[PDB]
């Protein structure tokens, strides 16, 4: 059918989209929400989504996005992406969050 | 928050329920079988007129399996046809092994793939299975990706 | 999945299954003129005589019959009754009793002129003028609500109906559907079964060796059909042992009448409609059980009349009797016997006047208690 | 794997007469009025509002959803959202699903009983009209059935849906437990035909095609009366076979199960008479008068107190089931019989008299007309 | 693991039937009162009171939970708190279940017999209001069933759920058993298909994938009128089968098991009439009717001595319940000839006066109404 | 075997099993509750009205049921009555008729204080003064021998009646406990023996080579329940024939209805109590049979109920009637019904006057003879 197997991203690979919260969701040792190894996954993968970062400058409006070897985003990380900025950029409570738009792979 | 999946696996028809886009408004000159690549050849008010792929030519969409508007096996001149635009969608293939994933393909003459190197359009989707002592493929059409040449 | 724009489902199968099969025929058609020839009865009038003479003056029951029938396939219908009115036809009527024809359509021929939802009047929500395209070149005429009346079929769901215009649904259902369409499978493999009974092998060395499509192929096949047909309990056939052998092999058949008549079953089970009424066996092992069988089913075919015949009767009434109040009965669906209806008039005859004899009531309320309860004893008019 | 409801009742028939078989019977079964004056005028108007097709879908949407509305408009010259003054004025009904109701004003008054309990009811029909506010006299409310409260107030004081999980999946088990025996029917009998050397010959070719058609051809014209060659040295043909047995009786107790969490028996569900026996099936019957009287009175009566006091201008009523019995004209004839003589036989010495003789044998439903006077 | 209570009602269908089966009919059965003055405005009273589901909703959750509290609330110009002087007047009645309720104060002294019975009850029915207090005369209480002495203290003088483990796993057994019926139905019959040299396939290559395709094709075309070719030196196609029967019985046992655990018997939970005989469920039902009047003179009694008081004025009454038995239009007319009969046959012979006559006549609830008067 | 001091340990063997196990609830709690509802007539008495009306305001119904449960299942209970009386509890009663309250315990919490042996009065080798130890933060204290009275259950032969203090045993015996006990064993053997009806076996050269734990094995297992979980009757499976086989064997069920129901029978016939009261089913082969079977339980119980329920009313109505002599009679345990309640009564009413007319029988006692079996013919008293 296509059913895909996924996993986390690492170095000199492509990226193919982000998971979202939903129903399936456990929590880590640190209260950090996760995916657990096995089980259901969703992947959005057109539109847009609030992603996690470790950047410190507001984003420029519809610049490339570039990745990091963990999966978030960075300001100059060494991961190519075909998707772009959105202009949200926020910060929960201490985490930072970025509006990112997915395109089709 | 999950996108279902659709059962027959039959050339010519959609693989699942995700964003498509079906034109229905075009006809056909010529000959054309389901699971084939189309071109766009003129526009008489507002309608399209659709061939099977030459070379040389930009592929436009994939023919579109019914079973009211087609009731011989195939769509014939002078008929009404339904391309697929957008969208994922089961292709008759000349090709032996599977491409790698999301790579890009390549359409050799009749509207059938035999590429998996191309630079840009289209992209391999991850199905591959078998018809006929030949073999389906599934494909990720999407709008703007082939642009006419000058 | 992928669909037309132009949602129809109850367009060409339903059609088929009901003009092509046979029990489909009868599911759909077994009660509606059951219903409406079972009788009924009209109170606050001053006679029935008139009554009968302009019902069957008018003759409108087969139409009727259709309609409902039409109702309970197509999930709707229509019918539409000409007043002498000379006003325009799309005119409301005016009260008064007149009528000069009664004319159905079906589910197709109807659609929504214009809408009226004002705040005042109850009738919010519902279409004021029904625009009618009738078939044999006949040009679209809009009718005001009041002439026409629209009968619908079985409850769905709102979110549904309002998809489906304000119409009800097939009572063929596709599991209905398929529960008839397997039972003419299972039939065709048990007769395929039965002529798998047994079948005779016959193996000669060097058969290989004969010529496709030649005179010695032919000359075999006319030789072993020709022993074939000539074969049987009274007759030995010869062959050579080192060369052929003739085997029989043999294989057993039972229970199959068993799973066809659970598969009828099943039928008659989501049909609704038992068993000596649709397949129209009686048990046959039991006297006087098929009464309380046919009893249950007039329960059924009028707790299904109370719900669709009496609308059509409160929209036919008031405009043949112009008579101001009076009330529908419907007559005891159940047939009566020349011994029994003997019988039943002595007891009500010598009931209605055994004691009455000692009080006020008199004969002018006597005759008209003994005439009310249709009697064989008729009786003139008088005192 | 979880469904909705309103797919699964408007395709699957079990699952339509289960919800639909006793609200109509129900409704359709009938009543009496006592304290009237008078009974007539009482049919005239009632079947002149003729609202029971709405009362039967009202109902029918209460067992499937849990919850239905309905809407009673009054000849009043007050706003919708202003309460009912006394008075017996009906002009209109109209009946909503669960989907278009919520509740919109809170009372906790101490002093009324009427804390907890919603006081205005928003409605949002929808269909390019605005959503607006009724008081609570002008609505009354359908629920389904008794739920624990734990569930009930986290389901916003409603109740749930008929089809649970139990009947959904023991009704899904019996069509597979169906096609299952269909196989099992075609997997009766298996031809074997084996050719020494037949993997030598090449996948989709000519010379396959043609062994493929020979094989088709010489399968269709095979029975009892025609026989076939073989070739003793290379090639065999056997057959294998399997019995059936037991299928009808696993069925019928899928069936026992269907009915079992049903609760309506299998004359009325299945609708199959047993045949076996002559007068059981009418205790049968009475076993289900009992239960859909008893599921009656809990639920269709609180329509009678929400609308008849808005129609009647009579200070005092009563309302009395009629009793859900077929009657057979013969029995009903000897009945009348047995009444008529037992209401005259002894009432010649004492002071019963004329005047309420009368009302007694022309409230007991005769066939007997009688007009009024002394 | 499947042991909550709360679940397993609102997700069993049968656990549904078997808890509230009982009390709606206990209720709905009727009853009547002597020593009062008429019945028309008592009559009156109670169904403009209409507190009948409520008192469903209270005896069902005494019987599931094991316990239930249900509150009166009177016409007194004092604090809900204080106790309640002599009257007969009533506003409303509400029910909580066995998660509501605490104790407060005890009573121990030497002269009352009320010395270790509750005084003062806790209520905190939550719903973001405070809690509050009430006097032992405005609430009641319902139990569960009886327990030893040594876990009635320890459940704080509450009873136990009807749902005993014996039941809930007896519950349980019947869907392990009917999944294994389906499971054997599905491997009645299984094929094989041996192929020398089939282990030399790649694992997921092109060449598995398109033997299990050609394999599915193959097996979705057989059948009787169809016929399969194999090559004899390196493949081959075998059939293998097993039987079924006694599941029938087998899970007639296990429902037997359960009406038998249960005490509620199979025309009541089963809902099949037995049909090889023509009159015993009648005595089967009547079997049924004597063990729930057993039952309800147990239970039902209590509420109707904790409210009637508070709604009548008349000073002396005595309770009946209604037999339960079907009434016949036919039968209960001969009786009422009977009756009828046998009130004035002879007493014309004696004192026996019409003034008593009346009376009798009137007792015994005739469909003959008559005036009051001499 | 260490228990919870909390939970102090008396028996709570059986009591956990009674309160546990359902058969047990119902073979002990069947009689009495339906013994005391059966009801009771007393003669000798001005007036029943008043009866009636002072004994459910009482309404001590409840702590009788209890009182006899615990006493069937204990072997013993406790019934302690406290009268309105200027004196203490420990001395005796003057005579008088007075209620103000009772309560009931179990076994365990009644000893004996104070014994008698005196020649003259035949009252010796019978307990003077009973030791009552509620427990519950209370101090234990004295009651006299005519203020409570102490409640047995079945007969016990005097080695052991004098070492159990003059108290029964239990009414779950060895051989009772041990026949409901082997049922739940049965049961599960039965799903058991369904579970294992048919196997599959799967043999592969080699595959003894693989290491536990490890990949290959892992993956392995998941390829066979994979394949196993697709298989069925519209499927086949694959192999190789040099090197795997896949065989399959199944046995037969049968009898096991039969063993089952002849395991009830054991327990139903050691109970005493017959099975269309303890298995709740009713026969279904005979129409007219059941209703004999309950006439022979309402025998057997109204037999138990003379020796236990009798002692009772003796106990306690001389402290509630003020006449002197009395009878206490039993209601004829039987459903009565509208039909053979009315032609009984109408056979009563011909029978008391159609022959009295003619000799010194008269009406002052002829009305209170008619009036004295119970009808439905209210009369007011007088002449």
């Amino acid at each position: 059918d296509g059913h895909k197997l996924v996993k986390a991203l690492t170095t000199g690979t492509t990226p193919y989209g982000v998971a979202i919260r939903s129903h399936w969701q456990t929590v880590n040792a640190q209260n950090q929400m996760i995916y657990e190894d096995g089980g259901a996954i969703n992947v959005m993968t057109s539109g847009r989504v609030w992603m996690l970062s470790k950047s410190t400058e507001a984003p420029t409006f519809g610049s490339a996005v570039k990745l990091d070897v963990d999966g978030q985003e960075k300001s100059d990380g060494t991961i190519e992406t075909t998707w772009t900025y959105a202009g949200g950029w926020t910060k929960y409570k201490d985490i930072q969050l970025v509006e990112v738009q997915l395109h089709q792979l | 928050y999950e996108n279902l999946f659709l059962r027959p696996a039959c050339p010519g028809n959609i693989s699942d329920t995700s964003t498509y886009n079906i034109d229905g408004a075009c006809v056909a000159q010529g000959d054309i079988g389901f699971g084939s690549a189309v071109q766009v050849v003129g526009i008489v008010d507002g309608v399209k007129v659709v061939a099977a792929l030459p070379d040389g030519g930009t592929p436009y969409g994939i023919a579109f399996r019914s079973q009211y508007e087609h009731l011989s096996g195939k769509i014939l001149d002078g008929e009404v046809c339904n391309v697929v635009s957008h969208g994922r969608v089961w292709t008759l293939t000349s090709l032996g092994e599977a491409p790698s994933l999301f790579s890009k393909l390549q359409f050799g003459s009749g509207g059938v793939v035999t590429g998996g190197s191309g630079s840009a359009g289209w992209t391999f989707a991850g199905g591959f299975v078998k018809h006929e002592d030949g073999y389906i493929i599934e494909v990720q059409v999407k709008q703007n990706a082939f642009i006419a040449p000058p | 999945s992928p669909k037309p724009f132009f949602m129809s489902d109850a367009s060409y199968h339903v059609g088929s299954f009901y003009n092509d099969n046979a029990t489909a025929k009868r599911i759909v058609d077994v009660i509606p003129e059951e219903m409406v020839t079972a009788g009924f009865k009209i109170s606050g009038v001053k006679d029935e005589k008139e009554f009968k003479s302009l019902w069957d003056s008018y003759k409108i029951d087969p139409s009727l019959v259709d309609a409902l029938c039409w109702a309970r396939l197509y999930g709707g219908a229509a019918i539409v009754a000409i007043i002498n009115d000379n006003r325009m036809l799309t005119s409301p009527v005016k009260p008064g009793a007149k009528l000069e024809g009664v004319r159905v359509y079906d589910r197709f021929a109807i659609t929504i002129e214009k809408r009226v939802t004002n705040a005042r009047s109850p009738r919010y929500g519902e279409p004021e003028i029904y625009k009618v395209s009738p078939g044999d070149n006949i040009q679209p005429y809009l009718i005001h609500h009041t002439r026409i009346f629209i009968a619908d079929g079985e409850r769905v769901t709102p979110q549904m109906r309002k998809q489906n215009q304000g119409w009800g649904a097939s009572v063929l259902n596709k599991s209905l559907i398929d529960a008839i369409c397997d039972y003419d499978y299972c039939e065709s493999l048990a007769t395929q079964i039965l002529r798998r009974k047994q079948q005779a092998v016959w193996k000669v060395k060097g058969l290989a060796e004969m010529c496709d499509d030649d005179d010695a192929q032919y000359a075999a096949r006319l030789r072993l059909a020709q022993v074939d047909d000539n074969s049987g309990v009274g007759r030995a056939i010869g062959i050579d042992a080192e060369t052929e052998e003739y085997d029989v092999l043999n294989s057993d058949i039972s229970g199959v009448p068993e799973f066809l008549s659970s598969k009828m079953d099943r039928i008659v089970s989501l049909s609704g409609i038992h068993e000596i009424i649709i397949k129209n066996k009686n048990v046959g092992g039991v006297s006087a059980s098929q009464n309380t069988a046919l009893e249950t089913f007039y329960k059924l075919v009028d707790r299904k009349r109370e719900e669709d015949y009496r609308p059509l009767l409160e929209f036919l009434l008031p405009f043949i009797v112009d008579e101001q109040e009076w009330s529908i009965e419907f007559e005891p669906l159940s047939v009566p016997s020349k011994k029994e209806e003997s019988e039943i008039t002595k007891n009500n005859v010598e009931s209605v006047t055994k004691a009455i004899t000692e009080q006020i009531i008199d004969l002018e309320e006597a005759r008209d208690t003994l005439r009310s309860i249709a009697p064989e004893f008729k009786l003139k008019d008088g005192n």
